[PDB]
RNA sequence: CACCCCCGUGCCCAUAGCACUGUGGAACCACCCCACCCCAUGCCGAACUGGGUCGUGAAACACAGCAGCGCCAAUGAUACUCGGACCGCAGGGUCCCGGAAAAGUCGGUCAGCGCGGGGGUU
RNA sequence: AUCAACGGAUAAAAGUUACCCCGGGGAUAACAGGCUGAUCUCCCCCGAGAGUCCAUAUCGGCGGGGAGGUUUGGCACCUC
RNA sequence: UCCCAAAAUGUAACGGAGGCGCCCAAAGGUCACCUCAAGACGGUUGGAAAUCGUCUGUAGAGCGCAAAGGUAGAAGGUGG
RNA sequence: UCACAAGGCUAAAACCUUAUGAAACUCCGAAGGGGCACGCGUUUAGUCCGGGAGUGAGGCUGCGAGAGCUAACUUCCGUAGCCGAGAGGGAAACAACCCAGACCAUCAGCUAAGGUCCCUAAAUGAUCGCUCAGUGGUUAAGGAUGUGUCGUCGCAUAGACAGCCAGGAGGUUGGCUUAGAAGCAGCCACCCUUCAAAGAGUGCGUAAUAGCUCACUGGUCGAGUGACGAUGCGCCGAAAAUGAUCGGGGCUCAAGUGAUCUACCGAAGCUAUGGAUUCAACUCGCGAAGCGAGUUGUCUG
């Protein structure tokens, strides 16, 4: 969800995913095929669908964390100064990223829990699985 | 500590002077007080007291310095700077520059 | 090295423009024959997509 | 006079008119005096004919040609080697 | 394992079935133009442990073993290839796939069998005589075992490049 | 640069640095020794500084080994990008043409070139 | 010399006008239109859960994608 | 002062942050000398840091105030 | 430095493995850009002094940012180009986009961007393909046995997928959970017997039962058939107010669309011929500069 402390407000721009394996942590993973901002809420809506539909074991892992914020319109203004931090915390994801893998749970059990989450967000995605070895 | 050699040999500002420089080895009872052009790394002159010194070891103090105003005289070194490792310039340092500014 | 403008100036930067008049060509379709000098040749490269090189 | 504060919190037109950089580069006949780099601190130190004034500026002693050293970097330095 | 060509202008297989790669060790610094289904085909099945003999345009055999892939990221298909041209008598230091043979007296109890390292770096195993895989026993297990780098069973002379204490297969409570 | 070695000083600031193992002593160098005064410790001769041997090379220094750490670091492919030319409502993306990283990997190193003085080749 | 409104109009200076007057401005607001669509209105996706049982007869948490241009606005383009 | 500022300089906004309207006869000149923050182990007030001791220790400290640059061969810290 | 993901570890700070974000982080670091010297070259401006100004409302687009909703025909910078002050062709129409900078004359010629069924200049052009929705000639999540081409996993003439005959499990109304929970509200498992075979079993039915089927098993049949994904073109999703439409007619019997190839049209651009102007060097009429004439070059929104 939103971080401890800061510097308050920031700015935007976009070109292709830099720092996101495939495998590491889980056995499959959920990847971002479009760039975007993914909300808080919007990820804490996926945890909580995959978290249902496991039951037990808690086994998923959120790779992708809002680190950033974003401002609003207090009502309609412009004549006046800068806007409000405290609309939204974002993740900004570029195409190939993990956002989401699972550990343990079968292959439908997971094709299944992610097609679920997918339906959550705000962008193409796809599910995967192994031979990524870059760094272990 | 060893950052007293480097102080003052950074302070002895090189070729902006011109003039040469003369070390000091005092650390032992047997010198070196050379006298190195800034420039070409090359060494003029240089006095020591390893090979006879007479007997003296802190004694030898003024001969030393004596005997290397003397030797570069014979070369024509008029101009030069001093400069000491940690030696606080007072007894057996102090002796080799006041020898050399008396000898030439 | 024969050189000859065969697209407009007009709505092309400032640059390539000096570059096409140092070059000597003042009309679409003028042509003159060039030194293989790096200078000569440099010039030629940066107005490439302007002109039409024989050799 | 109410108790809120004398100065409101939250500005923003701050800023100052500001300077700086290197005047004369590698390869350039130099008079006397004249600036060769315009610094805060010591990027560049100064080299061989080469004086540091109040502010760490580096200006020419002599007359000569403008030489860079770049020691590995972290310690760089602006000499004159003069062609007479 | 066949190829053809290796300049720097790769628009000649750009749009076709083909991976540029090079190989290396101390002598020899060749480059590649490989068939990408042949690879995929059979990189997935000899990984980073396996080795396989490399047949050049003509006929120059070479026995060469899968250093690092960097693969195109949004479309996971592989791009570029390192091979490192092996020797006879001693190798490099290879991640090794950490496998799990057996139930656990722990994860049918009520929780479940987390492998925290995937791979694991061995030392100086022997080239052709290393391991494909690492079975490693679980069962003695319940829940806040952990099992790390002394206590993994090495097949012969091998030598582990992974700190003594360092948490290899580790089984977690539920929820 | 006869060949070695030691003490000074330098260009060169890690491909020169550290740790760990070793060789070195009566030539040099260090500790050591005493110190009332020159002169000195906001307290103490630890340090500076003065007067000298032995003793011991312990510690420090000097040299030599070694790739465990540091440090250097390719080739290939890539990111990016000048210029040229395009897609998509947009976020964004592509093709040609040259320039081309960073990280990583192969691998590289326990430095190299001086000036002066000292001591040995019984 | 908080000449600090800081290139500093005089040594020396506040308000009000619905009683208002002139010169101008679509360089600039209010109405309408235009562009936009945050808000507004509608619609679709997923399916947790409600429906004794059964997600989808009805209902649809958390979250996602659109359409419209009737709201409040933004913006200030013709019209002072 | 920093960011915006597109690796020369410069560059706007009722864009993002923060400080100044001083202070110091030593906090200046010069000449000498000194070397930091923190951790681990061990020690009377104490017991979280602390006055001491020994190892590690390019700076993780300091620089009268904001920040950036810079800086230990000192610009840091002591004295004549 | 600040923020941060899984784990180790210890009394959490530190520390270690794996893993990231950054305008105000940086161990690194381009392409570019800037200064200077040289001109190996090719060009044609610049500087200084003095007279006269006007202009100090800019606008769009691309690219790089802030503000704003990664809204605006929005605002404020950077940078290039056009309009401003720019005619001509194209883009139906249309400052800005695309092509191209208009000295004058011609009932001559070649080309650019754009085009070549008829309106309307020029191939109803050639070849191998795609789509059948008028897509072309209104957007998305989401959805789909639409056709085209390449890949991955299997099952097979020792006879599979589908289809009809026929069997349907004994234990056991598995334990828990309950007012009952029996293959089918939810917690733990998915063990066993007979064999040609039947899974503490998928969906419906009852209040719990039963019913009626599937996962599995033979005969009859005979030849390929079932699932994940990539991609090309298409489908659904797809509702606004005066009367409709891609400019229109009309077009699949291509006039749509992917690729390659030529031939023609097409401007005030280039060219041909004639003439005029500007500046220049070169000739000359004159007592000299200069003004006239006269070539050649160049210029002329
Ligand atoms: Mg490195
Ligand atoms: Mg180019
Ligand atoms: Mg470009
Ligand atoms: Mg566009
Ligand atoms: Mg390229
Ligand atoms: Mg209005
Ligand atoms: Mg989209």
């Amino acid at each position: 969800k939103r971080t401890k402390f800061r510097k308050q407000f920031r700015g935007r721009m976009t070109g292709d995913a830099k720092g996101g394996d495939y495998v590491a942590f889980g056995d499959y993973g959920l990847i971002a095929m479009e760039p975007a901002w993914i909300k808080s809420n919007q990820i804490e809506a996926c945890r909580i669908v995959m978290s249902r539909h496991f039951r037990r074991g808690g086994k998923i892992y959120i790779r992708i964390f809002p680190d950033k914020p974003v401002t609003k319109k207090p009502a309609e203004t412009r004549m006046g100064k800068g806007k409000g931090a405290v609309e939204y915390w974002v993740s900004v994801v570029k195409p190939g990223r993990v956002m989401f893998e699972v550990a343990g749970v079968t292959e439908e059990q997971a094709k299944e829990a992610f097609r679920l989450a997918g339906h959550k967000l705000p962008i193409q995605t796809k599910m995967v699985k192994r031979e990524v070895y870059d760094e272990a | 500590r060893r950052k007293l050699r480097t102080r003052r040999k950074v302070r002895t500002t090189t070729a902006a002077s011109g003039r040469l420089r003369l070390s000091v080895y005092r650390s032992s009872k047997h010198i070196y007080a050379q006298i190195i052009d800034d420039s070409r790394g090359q060494t003029l002159a240089a006095a020591s007291s390893a090979a006879l010194k007479s007997g003296n070891k802190t004694d030898t103090a003024a001969a030393v310095g004596k005997a290397l105003a003397a030797a570069a005289a014979e070369k024509g070194i008029k101009q030069v700077v001093f400069d000491r490792g940690s030696y606080k310039y007072h007894g057996r340092v102090k002796a080799l520059a006041d020898a050399a500014r008396e000898g030439g | 090295m024969k050189i000859k403008l065969v697209r407009s100036v007009i709505g092309r930067p400032g640059n390539q423009v000096k570059t096409v008049q140092a070059l000597g060509l003042r009309k679409i379709g003028d042509s003159r024959e060039v030194s293989d000098t790096p200078a000569v040749r440099g010039m030629v490269k940066t107005v490439k997509h302007l002109l039409e090189v024989q050799e | 006079a109410h108790k809120k504060g004398v100065g409101s919190s939250k500005n923003g037109r701050d800023s100052n008119p500001k300077y700086l950089g290197v005047k004369k580069f590698g390869g350039e006949v130099v008079k006397a005096g004249n600036i060769l780099v315009r610094q805060r601190g010591t990027k560049f130190k100064a080299g061989q004919g080469v004086g540091m004034g109040r502010d760490h500026t580096l200006f020419a002693l002599s007359d000569g040609k403008v030489v860079f050293i770049n020691k590995g970097k972290g310690a760089r330095f602006i000499s004159i080697e003069a062609a007479q | 394992m066949e190829l053809t060509a290796k300049p720097r202008t790769p628009k000649q297989k750009l749009d076709e079935s083909m991976i540029a790669a090079v190989a290396y060790n101390k002598e020899n610094n060749v480059s590649f133009a490989l068939d990408r289904k042949a690879f995929d085909r059979a990189f997935r099945q000899q990984s980073t442990t396996g080795l396989f003999d490399i047949t050049v345009e003509g006929g120059e055999t070479f026995p060469a073993l899968v250093k690092a892939v960097q693969m195109d990221k949004r479309k996971r298909a592989p791009i570029h290839v390192d091979f490192y041209m092996v020797t006879y008598g001693e190798p490099v230091e290879v991640s090794v796939p950490v496998h799990t043979t057996g139930r656990s007296q722990g994860e049918v109890q009520g929780g479940l069998v987390d492998i925290v390292v995937h791979n694991l770096q061995i030392v100086a195993p022997g080239p052709r005589r290393i391991p494909q895989e690492l079975v490693v026993d679980v069962t003695k297990m319940n829940i806040g075992d952990h099992i790390t780098a002394g206590d993994i069973k090495l097949p012969e002379g091998c030598t582990l490049a992974a700190d003594p204490e360092l948490t290899v297969v580790s089984v977690l409570p539920p929820r």
